[PDB]
RNA sequence: UCUAAGGGUCGGACGAUCAACUU
RNA sequence: CUCUUAAGGUAGCCAAAUGCCUCGUCAUCUAAUUAGUGACGCGCAUGAAUGGAUUAACGAGAUUCCCACUGUCCCUAUCUA
RNA sequence: UAUCUGGUUGAUCCUGCCAGUAGUCAUAUGCUUGUCUCAAAGAUUAAGCCAUGCAUGUCUAAGUAUAAGCAAUUUAUACAGUGAAACUGCGAAUGGCUCAUUAAAUCAGUUAUCGUUUAUUUGAUAGUUCCUUUACUACAUGGUAUAACUGUGGUAAUUCUAGAGCUAAUACAUGCUUAAAAUCUCGACCCUUUGGAAGAGAUGUAUUUAUUAGAUAAAAAAUCAAUGUCUUCGGACUCUUUGAUGAUUCAUAAUAACUUUUCGAAUCGCAUGGCCUUGUGCUGGCGAUGGUUCAUUCAAAUUUCUGCCCUAUCAACUUUCGAUGGUAGGAUAGUGGCCUACCAUGGUUUCAACGGGUAACGGGGAAUAAGGGUUCGAUUCCGGAGAGGGAGCCUGAGAAACGGCUACCA
RNA sequence: GCGGUAAUUCCAGCUCCAAUAGCGUAUAUUAAAGUUGUUGCAGUUAAAAAGCUCGUAGUUGAACUUUGGGCCCGGUUGGCCGGUCGGAUUUCCAACGGGGCCUUUCCUUCUGGCUAACCUUGAGUCCUUGUGGCUCUUGGCGAACCAGGACUUUUACUUUGAAAAAAUUAGAGUGUUCAAAGCAGGCGUAUUGCUCGAAUAUAUUAGCAUGGAAUAAUAGAAUAGGACG
RNA sequence: ACCCACUCGGCACCUUACGAGAAAUCAAAGUCUUUGGGUUCUGGGGGGAGUAUGGUCGCAAGGCUGAAACUUAAAGGAAUUG
RNA sequence: GCCCGUCGCUAGUACCGAUUGAAUGGCUUAGUGAGGCCUCAGGAUCUGCAGAGCGGAGAAUUUGGACAAACUUGGUCAUUUAGAGGAACUAAAAGUCGUAACAAGGUUUCCGUAGGUGAACCUGCGGAAGGAUCAUUA
């Protein structure tokens, strides 16, 4: 969809334990914490540069990638923060020794460092069940056209 | 179930200990310790099947309450502990002294060493990492814990305990060329060297091996122990020495060895 | 819940019950031999059909097949240690072409008699 | 009783599953503890493998950190302000995590004079040769120097009494201070 | 006894101000 | 098979507001039913724009049963102008 | 071990079926029946009901002995053997039975817990516990309150129990002990410096909170806030600490606070020795049980992915009351709409959802045998569920227990 | 289909037949059944091509892009001798694949860590008139693989392997007396111990790791916003 | 325009049949047990029955979908002689 | 020869069918609501630090919330099930009516559609050949 206005709800969406002593003075406005999560994924600028909270993005939040890492498409981009990937696949059939198309959806947290849409074809891990559907964070993302 | 479980089948013990499939429906159903069930030898296993020393669990236990046991020179009486590998079984009544090892058909081995050599033993690190009050600490397989350990040790390497006091001595690193025990799967009881690392960031890092015949083969890594160097093993080794004959070596050595 | 009791059974009927051809050599050989009842031929027919299952089996695969190479050998020499078959028929071939007789003829109820000491295999 | 179990909750697809298994206790759940302002009201409570959680009910006495000045003292817990989950716990003054209070100042004001000799927003050569090195860091927020003269200052919760039995939290400063400040003025 | 939501007008994402009834 | 009509009542519908016999027969609703309904039909004397059959909805139209309600009643009493 | 045959016709060739055949670890039944070995067995229908009886209790040298028990036999006037009963501790949550439920539910295989608790075992691990710190506070050891027992008794009746009177603990509830060290705050004063300083106090662990470290990807300069060592008093600063993971706010440490303050041994059996300043002085072994935290084990819960039979005369389902998601909180051992406020309108589907049916527990596996398949799998192993049905619940590490309790129904 | 008076089928008797301590019956199921058909049915007339056409899903979907040549490497079978006191290796021989080079032919690249190997050579010698031969650091090899940055278009398929509970199945060895079965047991000095064992395979579909790069798809660079530098 | 010749695509025809088939017959009904170019639909003995019920569409007739119990050893196809 | 439908007797299968037909089980609304859990309270009874106060141990009872058994009524689906009367089918050996079809079956046959008729069926419109024509360039 988009990103918000960070402080949009009621509460002060923050980085918890994260202090910036105002009586120290700086150039910069916020300590911003983020990390690698590893597997040589990389880290986007957008989570070190942006003003962004999300805490389920596996950057600069607290959520720890590991498990499965998947790759799907992408469907359904319409709440927030949280997506739809198919995963389409085949299923053998020795009876006949054939295949047939089937396929699976997974919803999924997204994080506001990226910038998504239908295409998009994606990298995404498990992550922790987040909230009772979603068991997976995205990762990479792909272009679809260009 | 409402809790833990206090009695195993039998036709569900490991297939390594060589129960009949009658006899009973109960195995002994190890009990808590070092070693994990399925990776371990209880008591009553070593003695009245493997050694015949006794005939049923009841003279197994007047055995145990003669304390005529120990394990890394500790007496211990229960029939279900579940010894494994690297220990250290001494008996002082017949002055017999043991070391857990399998087969290279990975079976828990009959191996019998001296005195000597039930005066050390090895662990293989699984893990360092920082106790509180700042003091590090090491673990084993064998579930010790070590405090103050040498700095340049590192996980999935081994270490030479004394035996009783605890007290590392010299030691060796998982480092390529050295020598391995197998301690899983269908290379149980193998040995080689170390002839490349695979890693895969991720899981399950995994490791080939070359035996002395040059016989090939790959592992997982968490079933790796490493145990010496090349031509230079530490302990003393059994029979056959995890070099996996096939299965037509196997007869032909059997009818040519056996006669005259 | 103890251990379950392997078993099994040592023989196998016919498909065609009524053959006279069969019949009647299946009663020669009981006349020949001294026997019971068509379970022990059935037996004999079993085994063997077991047996040319396996040959089968080994030989579909490349000679040279350890598999092949290792439980034919041994299948062989068990064999041949029973004495059904000749010093020289040793291969995967004429093992096939062997038949019930040859086992028949390593009944004891025939070796006895063979070697005299019954005046007929029902003395025997 | 109580479950925590996403069996008797519908479906992806909305749909409806069985009762597979009876109510189980270590899927149970608790029902909550309302803590209100009061005196110290505790009642402890057998959790799993015999561990122990603190259910508060009444209380004073908040254990709260100054960031700035890096310092943690004992506070006599004033009254609640806001809540963004729902107002009628400000209605009530019923506390929680994230549940925004005013406390006493004095213990502040006279750590803050006594460390840095200094007032609040109005000899012994050793304690001198302390104060003087201590100015200088002497100075602070205004606004956060303005509530001194009220004597009742903003804090926010960190814990959870209803588990920890304890109601601890911090002053609030920054931006954050500012946004709840906002609040403030917005709100009430 | 309270809470929220639902407008106008004037000044440039807001600021000020006035009045309402309705859920 | 006959007499006989211009034609000989077809489709359909019923003891229905049309049927003597009649409280018609059968079933149902009832403890009990000349009631009502549904079936039957040689229908005294049904029947096709003298309109036949059905028909949702509407009816200060006629009728039966049910639920609730109640001095209609068992069975009367009391109070006010 | 790849096989067929009889029946339509007056006869012939096909299609197509009926019947015949063989087997069935798949049941019943009939007839018959000498022996050897081995051995399934109230699943099918009634997860229908049950008489009687049985099925979980437990002691070592080593927790509690005045049995007004026993034996007698020997150092013991505190006991010292044995040992009922009782207290205490542990277990009784395993095992065994059954398959009724359940249709991506379970279950199989494959992950994950940097998202969880963990009796027990094993290995590690605790010098700090009090007090304005000379007229102190049991440490050679502090306190009651109970059974068992005695006797008084009730009830038609149960493993019901009421009053009174004794008495123990590794029960219950209290409560001391101990080295120096440095580090921090506080500070009398003195003497002005570039400032030095007695002496007051704090500094085990756990809990809760805030904050910091937790480096490191390559090599050199300037500044300032402070504040450390060396001064060859201009000054330099040279040796200069860094753990692991693929990855963390991890490990852990530190500061300032918090706590109806967690722990830091008032316990037990064998032995019995050495040291004098001869007190019954001081030291001193073996092991038994406890205990904080960590690790390990035992497990446990959640959990990734793929896989379920028939049904379209089941095509839309889902959101009252969470239906999908977000933010915050609460609860959980813990993630999570798990629940609550508030917000958004999403989420699934002809790749068959939803619904229905299942004479359905799943699986490993069984039967049939050219092959590919089909049919089956209550059942000797794993996993799950249940204990007449529903719900709730105490204890404990562990149960929503049922050979445990409460309520409702039959 | 037998029986309506001389019943080859009924009732028996006689005789005879298959199996045999087993045999039959009923029901369910499997093969038979290529009568459920992926392998592997049929569809003019025997059952069955929609009245016809369009059409989303689904299924399928033309060809084409390094081929050929040359070099080396060293194996495991099969021969030709057999040296040898039935098994043995070198040459002679092919066959069969396998690996690495060159032919205009990434080897993902750095930043260093590491160098082993020499273009080295700084000194000459053991020793055949000397490149036969090796210790020996000072300019000068990357790959021999550690580890951080960056990507590699990705799938599908396939090979191999690991990881995969046991029991059951196949299956190895063994006189339970044979056999089902079992995992034993067998050898001396059987008065004073010796020893082998208790295999192996199958264990799929999903997931993982590797090799392969045909086949079948996907991407690129066309408003060059392209590439390398 | 008519004639010859040639080629595309049409309606069909004639002869043989290699081949196919139960046979009639067929240049497709062939290229099939030596069983695979792609793809949709339909059938599984005869009857009951295209009946019942449900649904849907239709003004209505009627259509589309589409059973069951029960019953039965034949029914049927091509072709030969009578 | 074969064969068709109505009618008729008998048996049976299922269908419609007034009867608000009956019955079992779920799921449920609404209502009622047990039971313990936590919670506000309470304070028989014991007690710390002449009596003082504060301060504990504390049963019965009690407020409130959640879980929620169980019950009432209705609905509701799923499965059985009664019913006058009606209307089909099937079967029977030796019934009534006729003779529609197979031959040019004596009106060639059949399909769809509409009407009518005791019955098979007749007729109308439009098709097919499975016909009783593979055929009239002469």
């Amino acid at each position: 969809s988009t990103e918000l206005t960070v402080q949009s709800e009621r509460a002060f969406q923050k980085q918890p334990h994260i202090f910036n002593n105002p009586k120290v003075k700086t150039s910069k406005r916020t300590k911003r914490w983020y990390k690698n999560a590893g597997l040589g994924f990389k880290t986007p600028k957008t989570a070190i540069e942006g003003s962004y909270i999300d805490k389920k993005c596996p950057f600069t939040g607290l959520v720890s990638i590991r498990g499965k890492i998947l790759t799907g498409t992408v469907v359904s981009t319409k709440m927030h923060r949280t997506i739809v990937i198919r995963r389409a696949y085949l299923h053998y059939i020795p009876k006949y020794n054939r295949y047939e198309k089937r396929h699976k959806n997974v919803p999924v947290h997204v994080s506001p460092a990226f910038r998504v849409q239908v295409g998009d074809i994606v990298t995404v891990g498990q992550c922790r069940p987040i909230s009772k559907t979603v068991r997976f964070n995205v990762v990479k993302v792909s272009a679809a056209a260009g | 179930a409402r809790g833990p479980k206090k009695h195993l089948k039998r036709l569900a013990a490991p297939h390594h200990w060589l129960l009949d499939k009658l006899s009973g429906c109960y195995a002994p159903r190890p009990s808590a310790g070092p070693h994990k069930l399925r990776e371990s030898l209880p008591l009553i296993v070593f003695l009245r099947n493997r050694l015949k020393y006794a005939l049923n669990g009841r003279e197994v236990k007047a055995i145990l309450m003669q304390r005529h046991v120990k394990v890394d020179g500790k007496v211990r009486t229960d029939t279900t502990y579940p010894a494994g590998f690297m220990d250290v079984i001494t008996l002082d009544a017949t002055n017999e002294n043991f070391r857990l090892v399998y087969d290279v058909k990975g079976r828990f081995a009959v191996h019998r060493i001296t005195d000597e050599e039930a005066s050390y033993k090895l662990g293989k690190v699984k893990k360092v990492q920082l106790g509180k009050k700042g003091v590090p600490y090491v673990v084993t397989h064998d579930g010790r814990t070590i405090r103050y350990p040498d700095p340049n040790i590192k996980v999935n390497d081994t270490v030479k305990i004394d035996l009783a006091s605890g007290k590392i001595t010299d030691f060796i690193k998982f480092d390529a060329g050295k020598l391995v025990y197998v301690t899983g799967g269908r290379n149980l009881g193998r040995i080689g060297t170390i002839v490349h690392k695979e890693r895969h960031d991720g899981g399950f890092d995994l490791v080939h091996i070359k035996d002395s015949l040059d016989n090939t083969f790959v592992t997982r890594l968490n079933n790796v122990f490493v145990i010496g160097e090349q031509g230079k093993p530490y302990i003393s080794l059994p029979k056959g020495k995890g070099i996996k004959l096939s299965i037509a070596e196997e007869r032909d050595r059997r009818r040519a060895q056996q006669g005259l | 819940p103890r251990a379950p009791r392997t078993y099994s059974k040592t023989y196998s009927t016919p498909k065609r019950p009524y053959e006279s051809s069969r019949l009647d050599a299946e009663l020669k050989l009981a006349g020949e031999f001294g026997l019971k009842n068509k379970k022990e031929i059935y037996r004999i027919s079993f085994q063997l059909s077991k047996i040319r299952r396996a040959a089968r089996d080994l030989l579909t695969r490349d000679e040279k097949d350890p598999k092949r190479l290792f439980e034919g050998n041994a299948l062989i020499r068990r064999l041949v240690r029973v004495g059904v078959l000749s010093e020289d028929k040793k291969k995967l071939d004429y093992v096939l072409a062997l038949k019930v007789e040859d086992f028949l003829e390593r009944r004891l109820q025939t070796q006895v008699y063979k070697l005299g000491l019954a005046k007929s295999v029902h003395h025997a | 009783g109580i479950s925590r179990d996403s069996r008797h909750k519908r479906s992806a697809t909305g749909a409806k599953r069985a009762q597979f298994r009876k109510k189980r206790k270590f899927e149970l759940g608790r029902q909550p503890a309302n803590t209100k302002i009061g005196a110290k009201r505790i009642h402890s409570v057998r959790t799993r493998g015999g561990n122990k959680k603190y259910r508060a009910l009444r209380i004073e006495t908040g254990n709260f950190s100054w960031a700035s000045e890096g310092i943690s003292k004992k506070t006599r817990i004033a009254g609640v302000v806001y809540h963004p989950s729902n107002n009628e716990l400000v209605r009530t003054n019923t506390l929680t995590k994230a549940a925004i209070v005013q406390i006493d100042a004095t213990p502040f004001r006279q750590w803050f004079e006594a460390h840095y000799g200094q007032t609040l927003g109005k000899k012994s050569k050793n304690a001198e040769r302390k104060w003087a090195a201590r100015a200088a860091s002497a100075k602070i927020e205004s606004s956060v120097e303005s509530q001194f003269s009220a004597g009742r200052l903003y804090a926010c919760i960190s814990s959870r009494p209803g588990q920890s039995g304890r109601c601890d939290g911090y002053i609030l400063e920054g931006e954050e201070l500012a946004f709840y400040l906002r609040r403030l003025t917005a709100k009430k």
